[PDB]
């Protein structure tokens, strides 16, 4: 075992168990029971005052629950260990592999196994609830990739050199497989991996299994309404819109437009648009075309990820560091409001992931108590991203579309 | 014997060493009597003067004879030992509990007083007694037991209550048991007979562990008090609320009657404190009188009424589901009641929650849903079918407009008013043939007309509100108007048909009006 420490001065996590249903603890208890019965966790004593929370969530396509421990806060309390390929991104498709089962196999420094307590709740406090802590390394912990590169570099040493043209990601539990291949000739180079990994309780496929293809991941440039007459109101919803998009592309002009809605005017009131305005429209047009220049990732700030409803199943997400200074902007359709919103989340991280190996910060449109209710009914991955909650404005929505 | 548990002082940190107060010699002798007996029974050690730590104790006389009670002071050692898994800190609701044919409680006597300390720890539990003798030195002891008093007593006890419990749980699996502190409530369907044999099997498991509890002549008999409630093995209810009769209130008399008509809103329906609580406005003290208003005597004298034939709450059957249904009781005002057989209630109670200082029903109702959904987890561990006083194109119409996101588990509409429903809607498009007004303290039209007011005491965003309600007002049946205020904005664009301030409430009488209101934003 490795001496593992929290980072200095830090204390362990002491988190609240969020309130589960009688399903989701059953399936807990099932779960459980067996990792003590092949000694990966044990059961703890009231000297133990540490919490992390845990919960159950469904397998796609497997009628099995997985146990979903939200090591978050011990995460950030756990000491920094001491690479990305830039390439990963660019191949043609790419299949996620739930390796977290490898770790089991590895013992946790005696001392700091006291950190990775958790409690499996009981229905209206009839009972003090179970309490356990890890023998092994803890799936979701991130640690455990760190503690497992090696004994997983000297794992991966064949298939990299037998096939040096598909890229091996790994990241937490999730193992990342990027090639160009076609689809058959990749499932099936996948399958090669499958064997050559439980050649060392199948490593099976997130997210149905599917490739996701990171080429065809767009950034959704800003539009305007392309109109046949200008009512005085679309004009003004216009300007407002172009004005807003002024702060970043400074090219934006409405000096024009801004004319054709002089004086007090009925909002119906159709307006021809001048020759000189026509022109300056156009001219906005060409320059919201491409994202803005010079915006680049800076590997040493926080990636945000804010979301917006468009209704009708439709959203909107922005992922930056620094205000308007996007690095990426996509949508999502249609299931119900949460449901599709923990389906968001998840894509936007793995694709956060994919292109910069990092987790970013939601924002989310919902009610604490409702996410808190609700998402672990609809989540499939194997880490949990950090979040807030937040009241999106009119406007900003509105000048997304 | 029970495993010990490994106990350590906080880090850097190391034991007590708090000098033993002046003790008079009639309190002398009562302490080596009482401590010379738990010398005896293994509960304490005499210890060599090598140990440099101490924690006064000192006497105390429980009102009884003579004879005294000793009383350690562990504040110290306790600010100087570990946090442990805090003790039980959520308690069962009856309405989640399944009933019985008989329950039992138990009593444990000398719980801590049977439980091993750790070995390392004992020596920080190091305590003197003064000798009389002025040249002799007094005895000094450590604990082998968990001693009263001390931090992790209560959570190290109630694990190893728990490790006692597991065996006589599994070998009668159809027993229920409950720890709560020193009681242990034991219940179970069978015969009368059968249930009291079993409890004598109970007290004797404990007893092997020197744990006493009490005979069948003194035990407490249901129903059982509490936390507040009155228990049966078939059925529960709060214990009983008396309303004082008087004609002289003050704030504190106030209070504590809306506290108490709080607490039975749980089971009682139709509880009301909206006037009562209106009598604490501008209140300057505790013992300050206030009159009742004819509102609140009505209200006073109609819970009063309600609270003098006691309701009980049935138990939880789980092989049956659960319904909630809710009501709007007035203004910000919700009830909700749930069951599982018509109308034999689990539990009852209101919502009065307001989220935001705007709001309309239809949000408000499903906050109540939310609110419902995560009590019943935590009760019964799934949640209740819902019914509903708000149609569902009413619901699925605010819930695409609203820009939050939102769930409603299942749920039927009940025809039952009043039923929720929106007052107003704002046009998705500007309206042809209607005026529009440009508002920014006053207005301007289209058609020629304007108008402009000075006001005073007014907050900047306060003013905006003025002017869009000003243009409401002054316009017809159909209306557009245009705004710079992204404030006002949300605001009306959030639909609510109720405010803080009376000037949002005048505009939502407005719109309620119009047939067709649109808001534009302009910056
Ligand atoms: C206070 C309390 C807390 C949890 N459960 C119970 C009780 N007390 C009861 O009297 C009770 C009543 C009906 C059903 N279960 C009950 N019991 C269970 C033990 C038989
Ligand atoms: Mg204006």
């Amino acid at each position: 075992t490795v001496p593992v420490k929290l980072k200095p001065g830090m204390d362990g996590p002491k988190v609240k168990q969020w309130p589960l249903t009688e399903e989701k603890i059953k399936a807990l208890v099932e779960i459980c029971t067996e990792m003590e019965k092949e000694g990966k966790i044990s059961k703890i004593g009231p000297e133990n005052p540490y919490n992390t929370p845990v919960f159950a969530i469904k397998k796609k396509d497997s009628t099995k629950w997985r146990k979903l421990v939200d090591f978050r806060e011990l995460n950030k309390r756990t000491q920094d260990f001491w690479p990305h390929p830039a390439g990963l991104k660019k191949k043609k498709s790419v299949t996620v592999l739930d390796v977290g089962d490898a770790y089991f196999s590895v013992p946790l420094d005696e001392d700091f196994r006291k950190y990775t307590a958790f409690t499996i709740p009981s229905i209206n406090n009839k009972t003090p609830g179970i309490r356990y802590q890890y023998n092994v390394l803890p799936q979701g912990w991130k640690g455990s990739p760190a503690i497992f590169q090696s004994s997983m570099t000297k794992i991966l040493e064949p298939f990299r050199k037998q096939n040096p043209d598909i890229v091996i990601y790994q990241y937490m539990d999730d193992l990342y497989v990027g090639s160009d291949l076609e689809i058959g000739q990749h499932r099936t180079k996948i399958e090669e991996l499958r064997q050559h990994l439980l050649r060392w309780k199948e490593p099976p496929f997130l997210w149905m299994g599917y490739e996701l293809h990171p080429d065809k991941w767009t950034v959704q440039p800003i539009v305007l309404p392309e109109k046949d007459s200008w009512t005085v109101n679309d004009i003004q919803k216009l300007v407002g819109k172009l004005n807003w998009a002024s702060q970043i592309y400074p090219g934006i002009k409405v000096r024009q437009l801004c004319k054709l809605l002089r004086g007090t005017k009925a909002l119906t009131e159709v307006i021809p648009l001048t020759e000189e305005a026509e022109l300056e429209l156009a001219e906005n047009r060409e320059i919201l075309k491409e994202p803005v220049h010079g915006v680049y990732y800076d590997p040493s700030k926080d990636l945000i990820a804010e979301i917006q409803k468009q209704g009708q199943g439709q959203w909107t997400y922005q992922i930056y560091q620094e205000p308007f200074k996007n690095l990426k902007t996509g949508k999502y359709a249609r299931t119900n409001d949460v449901k599709q919103l923990t389906e968001a989340v998840q894509k936007i991280t793995t694709e956060s992931i994919v292109i910069w190996g990092k987790t970013p910060k939601f924002k989310l449109p919902i009610q604490k108590e409702t996410w808190e209710t609700w998402w672990t009914e609809y989540w499939q991955a194997t880490w949990i991203p950090e979040w807030e909650f937040v009241n999106t404005p009119p406007l900003v929505k509105l000048w997304y579309q | 014997p029970i495993e010990t548990v490994p106990v350590k002082l906080k880090p850097g940190m190391d034991g007590p060493k708090v000098k033993q107060w002046p003790l008079t010699e009639e309190k002398i002798k009562a302490l080596v009597e009482i401590c010379t007996e738990m010398e005896k029974e293994g509960k304490i050690s005499k210890i060599g003067p090598e140990n440099p730590y101490n924690t006064p104790v000192f006497a105390i006389k429980k009102k009884d004879s003579t004879k005294w009670r000793k009383l350690v002071d562990f504040r110290e050692l306790n600010k100087r030992t570990q946090d442990f898994w805090e003790v039980q800190l959520g308690i069962p609701h009856p309405a989640g509990l399944k009933k019985k044919k008989s329950v039992t409680v138990l009593d444990v006597g000398d719980a801590y007083f049977s439980v091993p300390l750790d070995e390392d720890f004992r020596k920080y539990t190091a305590f003197t007694i003064p000798s009389i003798n002025n040249k002799t030195p007094g005895i000094r002891y450590q604990y082998n037991v968990l001693p009263q008093g001390w931090k992790g007593s209560p959570a190290i006890f109630q694990s190893s209550m728990t490790k006692i419990l597991e065996p006589f749980r599994k070998q009668n699996p159809d027993i229920v048991i409950y720890q709560y502190m020193d009681d242990l409530y034991v219940g179970s369907d069978l015969e009368i007979g059968q249930h009291r044999t079993k409890i004598e099997e109970l007290r004797q498991h404990l007893l092997r562990w020197g744990l006493t509890t009490p005979d069948k002549k003194h035990q407490k008999e249901p129903p059982f008090l509490w936390m507040g409630y009155e228990l049966h093995p078939d059925k529960w209810t709060v214990q009983p609320i008396v309303l004082p009769e008087k004609d002289s209130w003050t704030v504190n008399d106030i209070q504590k009657l809306v506290g108490k008509l709080n607490w039975a809103s749980q089971i009682y329906p139709g509880i009301k404190v909206r006037q009562l609580c209106k009598l604490l406005r501008g209140t300057k003290a505790l013992t300050e009188v206030i009159p009742l208003t004819e509102e609140a005597e009505l209200e006073l004298a109609e819970n009063r009424e309600i609270l003098k034939e006691p309701v009980h709450g049935v138990y939880y059957d789980p092989s049956k589901d659960l319904i909630a249904e809710i009501q709007k009781q007035g203004q910000g005002q919700w009830t909700y009641q749930i069951y599982q057989e018509p109308f034999k209630n689990l539990k009852t109670g209101k919502y009065a929650r307001m989220r935001g200082a705007h709001t309309n029903d239809v949000k408000q109702l499903t906050e109540a849903v939310q609110k419902i959904t995560t009590e019943s987890i935590v009760i019964w561990g799934k949640t209740p079918k819902f019914k509903l006083p708000i149609q569902k194109e009413t619901w699925e119409t605010w819930w695409t407009e609203y820009w939050q996101a939102t769930w409603i588990p299942e749920w039927e509409f009940v025809n039952t008013p009043p039923l929720v429903k929106l007052w107003y809607q704002l046009e998705k498009e500007p309206i042809v043939g209607a005026e529009t007004f440009y508002v920014d303290a006053g207005y301007v039209t289209n058609r020629g007309r304007q108008k402009v007011v000075t006001l005073t005491d007014t907050t900047n965003q306060k003013t905006e509100l003025q002017a869009i309600y000003l243009a409401l007002q002054d316009s017809g049946l159909e209306v557009n108007i245009v705004t710079d205020s992204q404030y006002a904005l949300g605001i009306i664009q959030a639909q609510p048909d109720q405010s803080e301030s009376e000037l949002v409430n005048q505009i939502i009488e407005q719109l309620i009006k119009k047939e067709k209101v649109y808001l534009a934003w302009v910056p």
